[PDB]
């Protein structure tokens, strides 16, 4: 959401497509050192690299690894 | 005592399901019933 704008998140960047599911994202943090990939971890990895648009907020280049649920997820 | 009353939903009566159900769905559809599938069909994008 804008930092003015905070009403109802407006950028919901779905880490996911529009089926439905409760994709979720484990412990979802943002990079940590504000490099802004916001890595939507899911629950067997798959931590997503969540940006706000484009054709690159979410799991397209997906940097995961995780044997689990990817939840500290938080880069350099 | 005094028969007040405070107030109460049905949002808190699957807290840590929904939070199983989240991570069911976050990966495939874990080993739960179909019930459980079809109610988190009816409650992934209505928990709001």
């Amino acid at each position: 959401w804008s930092l003015d704008m905070l009403s109802h998140p407006q950028d919901s960047m779905e880490l996911v497509h529009k089926q439905s599911k409760a994709v979720a994202v484990t412990s979802m943090s943002f990079p940590v050192g504000d490099v802004n990939n916001f890595v939507v971890g899911s629950e067997e990895g798959s931590v997503y690299t969540a940006c706000r648009h484009g054709s690159k907020a979410g799991i397209s280049e997906m940097f995961e690894g995780h044997q689990g649920p990817i939840t500290g997820i938080h880069c350099h | 005592t005094g028969n007040v009353l405070k107030l109460k939903v049905n949002f808190l009566p699957e807290i840590i399901t929904l939070s199983k159900e989240v991570r069911n769905l976050k990966w495939l559809g874990f080993r739960v019933p179909l019930a459980i599938v079809n109610k988190a069909h009816q409650a992934n994008q209505l928990y709001p």
